[PDB]
């Protein structure tokens, strides 16, 4: 498979970790039928 | 903030040209993954994501 890493940026006070992590997994279903990506395996972390 | 996010593409093989960031086939597939979270991310505080790193899973 294909790792992919990356790291969002918001502005202060717009989302924590958790919703980060959930609204990424609730997009799976998108991310196969639109753009052809099966996505697995999501870890979110707090950058300090 | 920031959030460092990592994931698995299940259905892509990692293959030599993902080893090498100048390539048509690692620069599409950066352009693509990045296009699909502006998509995913719709908040007005949300600025974007940084370049992107591919390793073999």
């Amino acid at each position: 498979s294909v790792v992919v890493q990356l790291t969002l940026a918001f502005r202060e006070g717009t989302i924590n970790v958790h919703d980060v992590e959930t609204q990424f997994n609730q997009y799976k279903t998108e991310a196969a039928s639109r753009y052809n990506l099966t996505i697995s395996d999501v870890s979110v972390s707090d950058v300090p | 903030s920031f959030f460092f996010l990592s994931f698995h593409i299940s259905n892509l093989q990692f293959n030599s040209s993902l080893e090498d960031p100048s390539t048509d086939y690692y620069q599409e597939l950066q352009r693509d993954i990045s296009e699909m979270f502006l998509q995913i991310y719709k908040q007005g505080g949300f600025l974007g994501l940084s370049n992107i790193k591919f390793r073999p899973g």
